């Protein structure tokens, strides 16, 4: 089935449009849930593993998580019927748009080493250790500050 | 062939499920001097299917509760656990999930969500705090279990559990690595809420907020996922640390095997459990970011330079 | 595919499960601790998310430099877990 | 655009119909601009309130746009001066006349007419001496 | 603050903009931005009153959805031409998104509401890092790509900046927001001459740099956020009372001091350039943020306004004193006219 | 860039890896490679404003490599006559499209 | 024994990586000899179906450069059957 | 192609949504982080249909410095929730 | 040291973790193997090795690799 | 247009043998027919096209037919065990066969004459003399644009000094 990427890019427009919308923070969360789910999926399509997984153990995984958790704090108070009505709107006129250039899967994986032996996704970001070695320690030195202010600003 | 291959794989895995609660409720009936259930049926055979159909007949209280929600949790959580057994490398295994640890360790995470979702949907305070205390342990116990694995992973090579039968053809990888093993063995106690580890149902110190409301079908869903798991992660151990003998010619020693050490380790957290009290929920946590997590990241350390100064990197096949 | 086919029978059984059960029958936390933790949860999966990729750096011809930089990233990180427990946070 | 351009294209004092009703959406689209900044901020109490807003806005704009138009136009005709800048003036005299009116003020005319006429005549003095508003960088 | 924190948060605000400026890799220029992002934060409610939470939630929203679109600017070039860094074939809208972003961090013109509010919140002091060293960051973004941004928008930016901090200054009274206000107008002189003389704009910077840091030092001498407090300068300190009328009357374009020099010659590039309309509307409404500065002149020099007895008290104490660096950068600043050629 | 602290320090931290063309991991070349190349050592010496001219064939090119839309359009268009052909008969794939072949 | 296991199993590793660096060449013709054939061969479908369509050249490089451009594998597979394609595109995720 | 009109679009869609709140700064928060992973999504997706191994790094980088970012915008949140009880937005109108 | 007496009796955990901090931190840096691991990764065959024009004044491997000159990994095998 | 070569000159003989009989020969084939591959190589790199080798790659596949010719006529029964062992095997690892191998690989070097070749020996750069003109121009690189030319001389105080408005200077 070509149209399979076509699918998966509206189901994750769908689950931001409800992110967009604005649910109840726990909805909200499930919402991106959902789309980070397509997303890994898109990204997988493409062939890249490592990096599907990642947005996985970590979107999918704490980074709604944790939001969860949060939300469980501060989130108290539960018209998402009628927000679930405007997202049928969306869907539709997303669709109709769609239907637009109607009147007016050809090309992916664009291109390929039929042989090869050491190409394949986070073998790029393991240079990271080497010929790419400013990326990871700045972003070695952004956690090692976020610790810092989130202390003192929770502090 | 493949469905075959399918209904074999969850079946047998379903029908053995059913066997441990039995084979659970009669390990803690011996230890404390009981027989344990076997008057239903023959030496108790029949105990198992007879409360799932008294369980699925009961009425499904709908509590006055988000609806979906409610009712998605118990799904996702069976899902979760028949999908985790998809990628195990038992010989052959069903779908060689070239990054099947990753996959093992995505999954056991998605399992959160329905304790989460489930108390927030119940409705209840008891499950409220039920599901607040739950994903704070399951979360932390995921930190060092994720670590944990990244130690084997660097000695073996690859994150697909295929490559493990490979790596332990001469030694288990408890002789190296055991004390990872026994950090893996309490972190999978924790995981699958278990006695020392079960603060999630404590029953007695708040009554099991997971399923507080939940009942007859609901509750069997969760439950069956949770003895699954309980079967799985054990599964796990036995070829991560445990690794049973192998052989091309004969790959069923590997099964039979697999069987013997996946059934002991299944037996001990059934012993783990009658014989400890359960720990707090602050010790618990604390055990994890303040006893285990330091141990399990320098030992990380240990293993990234142990390849390197012995010159032991492995293949990547 | 092959996946695929696995996983909705996954779901199938469940979702026919929880059916059977429904119509067969027919006869203010304060967690401010804990979201401390919660944020460090965070930080640590991230930093976790950049040592997987290790078991592909281990075979960097840059041997050397992988070690430097694997055991910059896990003793930083181990600092910071520290600093919580010197500074007392997470107690 | 091709149409807004339209205006200049053809001789002043000429074709005042194109002229006003291009000077209207202009000052129309102005208006909506301006309601909806009126609106974002310093929000109203009811929807139907700000559309009302909205709708005051848009027309006062469009009057004061149509006004400059007309005026403009035919006091080029009727002068038979098509590049005398002072047209502009008069057309800018009136459009700040229709502003103060919808204000229901006389003062503000009086600064409407100066300044607003004031400013259409340099425009008009800008397109005859080729002024260049937001030019490229030539250095 | 334990003093390491102190030194990780100051390193990370200073390694903030160092990043950005001295990065090709547009990438590393983003994550530039966002550690001065996160580094501001912590500092902003240090006294953690409930105007500073209000304070940090908005300006770290503004900033972060801005980071968020820069960062878009780059990912879409990253499709239309392999390279992550603008082009001169990139397209017009993905420039224009970096212009709107990144005059959304340095709060220039309809973006310009955040900051006043967000310099209110704030003590003296983090006002001042949150005025100038943060602008250095995105500033350096955009002279860097001025060869391909559009005159005419920057141009729309600009006059708007002028007129909306003028007229906003004009009826403030709280003095941060007045320098906030302040801000916002020299920010937009600067971003009007960038796509044509981006040197220039280095000296409209310096220059405000050398005017506002002296005279926010001033503003906390005697910490007075009200102009009726910096009014009593008089009693509490006499001596400031000289230079803090001349920096604020350079501040706004007077003649002899050095503030006329940045006017002057952006006025003199845009001529050349031939915007001889956008140039003088612009040094109009110039001349309405002199009206505000030269009512607090009023205020607090040339007319001696009511103080409080309690004042002879704060007298009698020795005045902890201004640091050495309002006199070197209050004199470079209110006269170093004389010396303009070299300047530029 | 607005600071070069790294062409002065000698340091390139930031410059090894900003276009296509650049080392990639292993030696394993990326696509497009064929033309940025030849669209940068042409602009090498030639600010941009005559980077953007005269060197308009090497980016042209480059533009079509990678976005690859005159192909996408040609064939798209291929694929419409086409399906007109079969509308009125007159074509069929051969076994041209479906048959056996060389390893 | 983990150091001299994996250190006989990195030995294993090096002779079938070389193992396939000899038999390589004998792949390297036999895909491009194949390859060429996919877009010839479409080129055959290529001269039947625009020729009605006006102003059509049989062919033409989307580019200007006459360098050897390697096929997408759209191009390779798209005119021909969907499966084709779509084994292409999705026959490896699919494990085999 | 258009998988990524989508995804740019999606990204739109999230960026009204920061750009117009609704009584809840945890949806913001929450919204926010809807870009983040379309950004994540988009630049992984040209980098590997580009075969451009050498920025991949980026993909990562971007989650990394995301995932920090929101880390700060709770803990504003969590503040704000402490001394107003409640992250509805209005609260916030105190620098008027 | 007594501390660090005790401190292995009570909180024996951290002594430990530290400890293994460390001699991680040494064994690489003094190894008769440290340097085998860049040598044995770098050697792995992954890309084939494009062959070179035989110009003239070639010392390097003659035609067959079977030929002596060349690189060896000996040093591999009897590891 | 596109000068896609014709069928008629890319249609030669085919090996067409499993993948896994050739994993077995593998090594002996890295040996006995690196010549003409290597050279081929050559072509195929320097020269971008492949249009521009087509004909090498008829040679290359030439040189192993009977390289197989050989091997089916002597040795043949040694070959087919190894083979069919080696295929077993899902990875078609080469140490579940070793009894098999041994037999196989000593029997030819006792007919064929051929050695396995040791560890390695096989991955280290070849050289080959392809009498083929080393290529120029490749990817038609056509024409480069010529450097802005060089302002010269050497500086001399400012002509009149800083020129700006009244300052002598
Ligand atoms: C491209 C990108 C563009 C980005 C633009 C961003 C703009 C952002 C503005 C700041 C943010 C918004 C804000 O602060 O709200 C202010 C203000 C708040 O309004 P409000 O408090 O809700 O109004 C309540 C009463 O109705 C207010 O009382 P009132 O309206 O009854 O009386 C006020 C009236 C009284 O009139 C006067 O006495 C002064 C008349 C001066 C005339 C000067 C003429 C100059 C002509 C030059 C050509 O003033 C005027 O009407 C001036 C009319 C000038 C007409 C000029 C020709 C058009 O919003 C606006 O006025 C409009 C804002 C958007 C302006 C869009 C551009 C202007 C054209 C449309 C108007
Ligand atoms: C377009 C330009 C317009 C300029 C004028 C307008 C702009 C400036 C306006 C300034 C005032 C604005 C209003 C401020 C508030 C006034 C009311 C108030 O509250 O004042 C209290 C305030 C109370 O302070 P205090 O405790 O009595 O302080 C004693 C004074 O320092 C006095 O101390 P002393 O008299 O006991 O000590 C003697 C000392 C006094 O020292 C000073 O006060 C120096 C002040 C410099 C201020 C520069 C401002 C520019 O004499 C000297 O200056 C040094 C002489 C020996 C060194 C000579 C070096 C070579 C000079 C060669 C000729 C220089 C000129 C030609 C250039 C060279 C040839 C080409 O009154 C003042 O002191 C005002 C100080 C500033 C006077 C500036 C006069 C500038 C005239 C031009
Ligand atoms: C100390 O006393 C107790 C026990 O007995 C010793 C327990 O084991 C336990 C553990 C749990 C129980 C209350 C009883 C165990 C439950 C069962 C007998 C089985 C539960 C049933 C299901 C969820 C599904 C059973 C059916 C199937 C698997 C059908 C599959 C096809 C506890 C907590 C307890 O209180
Ligand atoms: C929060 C976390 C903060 C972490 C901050 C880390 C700051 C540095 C990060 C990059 C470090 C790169 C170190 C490279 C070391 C190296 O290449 O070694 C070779 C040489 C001598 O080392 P060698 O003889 O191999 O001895 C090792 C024995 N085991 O060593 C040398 O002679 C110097 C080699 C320099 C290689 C080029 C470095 C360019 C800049 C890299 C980025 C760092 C920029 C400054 C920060
Ligand atoms: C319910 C949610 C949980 C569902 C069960 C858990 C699913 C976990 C999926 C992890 C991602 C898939 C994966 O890691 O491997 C898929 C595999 C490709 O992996 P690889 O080993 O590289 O194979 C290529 C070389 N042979 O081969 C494939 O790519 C197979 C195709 C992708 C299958 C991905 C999983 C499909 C899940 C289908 C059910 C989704 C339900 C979503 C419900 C939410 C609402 C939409
Ligand atoms: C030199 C190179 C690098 C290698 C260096 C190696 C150095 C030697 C090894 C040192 C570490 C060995 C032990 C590793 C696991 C234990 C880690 C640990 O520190 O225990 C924490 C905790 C006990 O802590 P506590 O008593 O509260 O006091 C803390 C004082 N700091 O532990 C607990 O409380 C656990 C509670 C468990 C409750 C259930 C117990 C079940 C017991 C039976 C099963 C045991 C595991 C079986 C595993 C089978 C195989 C998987």
């Amino acid at each position: 089935m070509n149209n399979y990427i076509f699918v998966l890019s509206s189901l994750f427009l769908v689950g931001c449009l409800g992110l967009a919308l604005k649910p109840s923070p726990i909805y909200g969360g499930l919402g991106l849930i959902v789309s980070g789910f397509v997303g890994c999926l898109m990204v997988l399509g493409f062939g890249g593993s490592f990096l599907g997984l990642m947005v996985f153990l970590i979107y999918l995984g704490g980074m709604l998580v944790v939001f969860g958790y949060t939300t469980a704090m501060a989130t108290e108070e539960y018209s998402n019927w009628l927000i679930l009505g405007f997202l049928v709107l969306g869907v539709i006129m997303e669709v109709f748009l769609i239907c637009v250039l109607n009147y007016y899967g050809d090309w992916l994986m664009y291109e390929v080493d039929d042989v090869g032996v050491m190409l394949e996704g986070g073998i790029g970001v393991a240079a990271m250790y080497s010929c790419a070695t400013w990326m990871m320690v700045v972003a070695g030195w952004s956690l090692f500050a976020g610790i810092f202010i989130i202390i003192e600003i929770t502090r | 062939m493949f469905f075959i291959n399918i209904l074999t794989l969850l079946v047998p895995i379903l029908i053995a499920m059913a066997f441990l609660t039995l084979v659970e409720r009669k390990i803690l009936g011996y230890m404390q001097l009981r027989k344990g259930p076997n008057i239903v049926g023959p030496y108790g055979i029949l105990q198992p299917f007879a409360d799932a159909m008294k369980l699925f007949m009961k009425e499904p209280m709908r509590p006055l509760t988000s609806m979906s929600l409610f009712i998605i949790a118990p799904t996702l959580s069976l899902t979760l656990a028949l999908s985790l057994w998809v990628p195990l490398p038992m010989p052959h295994p069903l779908i060689n999930l070239n990054l099947g640890i990753l996959f093992i360790l995505a999954t056991s995470s998605l399992s959160v969500y329905s304790i989460l979702w489930s108390g927030w949907a119940s409705n209840s305070k008891y499950s409220l705090f039920g599901a607040l205390r739950a994903v704070a342990q399951t979360i932390s116990y995921e930190v060092t279990m994720a670590i944990i694995l990244l130690s084997v992973l660097l000695m073996n090579g690859s994150y697909s559990l295929q490559t493990l039968i490979t790596t332990q053809e001469h030694m288990w990888l408890l002789l190296p690595a055991w004390p990872m093993a026994m950090m893996w063995f309490i972190s999978t106690l924790a995981e699958t809420n278990r006695a020392p580890f079960d603060l999630t149902e404590g029953e007695s110190e708040l009554v099991s907020g997971f399923n507080v409301e939940y009942a007859a079908g609901p509750f069997a869903l969760f439950f069956m996922a949770e003895y699954t798991n309980i079967i799985l992660m054990n599964a796990l151990t036995t070829i991560i640390f445990l690794g049973p003998l192998y052989y091309i010619n004969l790959p069923e020693l590997y099964s039979t095997n697999f069987m013997m050490e996946a059934l002991l380790l299944s037996s001990t957290f059934l012993w783990i459990r009658a014989s400890y009290p359960r720990f707090r929920y602050d010790q618990l946590m604390h055990l994890l970011w303040k006893n285990f997590l330091p141990l399990t990241l320098a030992l990380c350390m240990w293993h990234i330079s142990l390849p390197i100064f012995t010159a032991g990197v492995p293949p990547y096949m | 595919m092959n996946l695929y086919t696995v996983i909705f029978i996954n779901i199938l059984l469940s979702l026919t499960l929880i059916l059977v059960a429904f119509w067969l029958p027919q006869m203010l936390p304060f967690s401010m601790k804990f979201f401390l933790v919660a944020i460090t949860f965070l930080l640590f999966d991230l930093e976790i998310a950049l040592l997987l990729p290790l078991p592909w750096a281990i075979q960097t011809i840059k041997t050397s430099t992988m070690m430097i930089m694997a055991f910059i990233l896990v003793t930083i990180l181990s600092l910071g877990l520290a600093y919580e427990w010197t500074q007392k946070g997470l107690e | 655009k091709r149409f807004f351009e339209s205006y200049h294209e053809v001789p002043d004092g000429t074709q005042c119909h194109r002229k006003t009703y291009i000077t209207t959406a202009l000052g129309g689209i102005c208006g909506i601009i301006g309601s909806a900044y009126s609106v974002s901020l310093n929000p109203a109490d009811s929807t139907l309130e700000a559309v009302a807003r909205v709708g005051r806005y848009t027309f006062t704009a469009a009057a004061i746009g149509a006004m400059f138009g007309l005026t403009t136009c035919v006091s080029a005709q009727v002068r038979e001066k098509p590049d005398d800048p002072l047209n502009y003036f008069i057309g800018g005299c009136a459009g700040g006349l229709t502003l103060g009116a919808r204000t229901h003020s006389y003062g503000t005319a009086a600064m409407g007419c100066v300044y607003m006429g004031t400013a259409a005549a340099l425009f008009k003095i800008g397109k005859l001496e080729g002024w260049e508003l937001f030019p490229t960088p030539k250095v | 603050m334990n003093p390491i924190t102190l030194a990780i948060i100051y390193f990370t605000i200073f390694l903030g903009p160092v990043i950005t400026m001295s990065s090709t890799n547009l990438m590393l220029m983003w994550v530039g931005l966002e550690f001065s992002l996160l580094a501001i934060i912590p500092m902003l409610i240090n006294k953690k009153n409930p105007r500073s939470t209000e304070a940090a939630t908005k300006y770290f929203v503004t900033q972060a959805t801005a980071s968020m679109i820069i960062l878009l600017a780059i990912v879409l070039n990253y499709k239309q031409l392999g390279t992550w860094m603008f082009q001169q074939q990139t397209n017009g809208l993905i420039l224009n998104m970096t212009l709107m972003a990144l005059s959304m961090k340095l709060g220039l013109a309809p973006f310009h509401f955040w900051l006043p509010e967000v310099t209110q919140g704030i003590p003296l002091h983090m006002g001042l890092i949150l005025l100038t060293w943060q602008k250095i960051a995105p500033l350096s973004i955009l002279i860097q790509i001025y060869p391909l941004l559009n005159s005419t928008i920057i141009l729309m930016l600009a006059i708007t900046s002028i007129f909306m901090g003028a007229w906003g200054g004009l009826n403030q009274t709280q003095m941060r927001k007045i320098m906030a206000y302040s801000s916002i107008a020299h920010m937009g002189w600067m971003l009007a001459i960038l796509p044509y003389n981006p040197s220039l704009t280095l000296l409209n910077l310096m220059i405000y740099i050398i005017l506002t840091a002296p005279m926010f030092m001033a503003l906390m001498l005697n910490n007075s956020m009200t102009i009726n407090s910096i009014s009593l300068l008089w009693n509490k300190t006499p001596a400031m009372l000289t230079m803090i009328s001349l920096m604020l009357l350079s501040l706004g374009g007077l003649p002899p001091l050095t503030g006329f020099l940045p006017k002057w010659i952006i006025i003199t590039e845009l001529m050349k350039n031939n915007c001889l309309i956008m140039a003088t509307l612009m040094a109009m409404m110039a001349l309405l943020n002199l009206f505000f500065y030269t009512r607090l002149i009023y205020s607090t020099s040339l007319t001696m306004f009511p103080t409080n007895n309690n004042s002879k008290m704060m007298t009698h104490q020795t005045k902890t004193k201004p640091n050495l660096m309002f006199s070197t950068l209050a004199i470079m600043s209110t006269m170093t006219l004389p010396l303009a050629p070299q300047l530029i | 860039p607005f600071l070069d602290i790294q062409k002065k320090l000698g340091i390139s931290l930031d410059r090894h890896f900003m276009f296509l063309s650049a080392e990639q991991p292993y030696k394993n070349a990326a696509r497009c490679h064929a033309f940025e190349k030849e669209w940068i050592e042409c602009a090498h010496g030639i600010g941009g404003t005559r980077a953007k001219k005269e060197c308009k064939i090497e980016f042209d090119d480059f533009e079509e490599c990678l976005l690859r839309y005159k192909t996408m359009r040609r064939m798209h268009d291929i694929k419409k006559q086409r399906e007109k052909l079969m509308k009125e008969g007159k074509y069929t794939p051969p076994p041209h499209h479906s048959g056996r072949e060389e390893p | 024994r983990m150091m001299r296991w994996n250190q006989e199993r990195r030995r294993l590793l090096i002779e079938d990586l070389e193992a396939r660096i000899a038999l390589m060449p004998l792949f390297q013709a036999e895909k491009d000899r194949r390859t060429l054939q996919i877009l010839r061969e479409n080129l055959e479908e290529e001269a039947i179906i625009m020729k009605d369509v006006p102003n059509w050249k049989v062919g033409e490089s989307v580019f200007h450069t006459t360098r050897w451009v390697p096929p997408l594998i759209g191009e390779m597979y798209g005119l021909r059957t969907k499966e084709e394609m779509s084994n292409a595109n999705f026959g490896f995720t699919w494990y085999t | 192609p258009s998988t990524f009109f989508n995804l740019t679009m999606a990204f739109s869609l999230s960026l009204l949504g920061t750009l117009m709140f609704r009584s809840h700064l945890m949806s913001t928060l929450l919204c926010l982080e809807g870009m983040v992973l379309s950004l994540f999504i988009m630049t992984s997706v040209t980098s590997l249909n580009s075969n451009s191994m050498s920025s991949m790094p980026i993909p990562i980088t971007i989650l990394v410095f995301a995932a920090c970012e929101a880390a700060v915008g709770l803990a504003l949140l969590v503040k704000v929730s402490n001394t107003y009880g409640t992250d509805y937005v209005q609260n916030l109108n105190l620098l008027q | 040291s007594a501390f660090l007496k005790n401190a292995w009796a009570k909180e024996p955990v951290l002594v430990v973790s530290f400890s293994v901090w460390g001699l991680a931190i040494i064994m690489p840096m003094i190894s008769p193997y440290t340097k085998y691991a860049s040598m044995i990764n770098k050697a792995t065959p992954y890309n084939y090795p494009v062959p070179v024009r035989d110009d003239g004044n070639m010392p390097d491997v003659p035609s067959h690799p079977q030929d002596p000159l060349g690189p060896s990994l000996d040093w591999l095998k009897n590891l | 247009i596109v000068e896609l070569p014709t069928l008629e000159e890319l249609k030669v003989e085919e090996v067409k043998v499993s993948s896994a009989v050739l994993k077995a020969a593998a090594h002996h084939y890295g040996a006995q027919c690196d010549k003409t591959n290597k050279e081929f190589m050559l072509c195929r790199w320097e020269e971008k096209d492949p249009r521009r080798c087509l004909k090498e790659g008829k040679l290359v596949n030439g040189c192993a037919l009977n390289f197989f010719r050989q091997i089916k006529s002597h040795c043949a029964e040694p070959f087919t065990e190894y083979w069919t062992c080696l295929d077993y095997s899902n990875m078609q690892l080469f140490r579940h066969c070793r009894q098999q191998q041994a037999k196989f690989d000593q029997c030819v070097l006792d007919k064929l004459g051929w050695v396995r070749p040791d560890l390695g020996q096989l991955s280290k750069v070849t050289k080959v003399k392809t009498d083929r003109p080393l290529p120029e121009n490749p990817y038609h690189s056509r024409a480069r644009p010529e450097p802005n030319p060089v302002i010269e001389g050497d500086l001399k105080p400012a002509k009149h000094g800083t020129r700006f408005f009244f300052w002598t200077v």
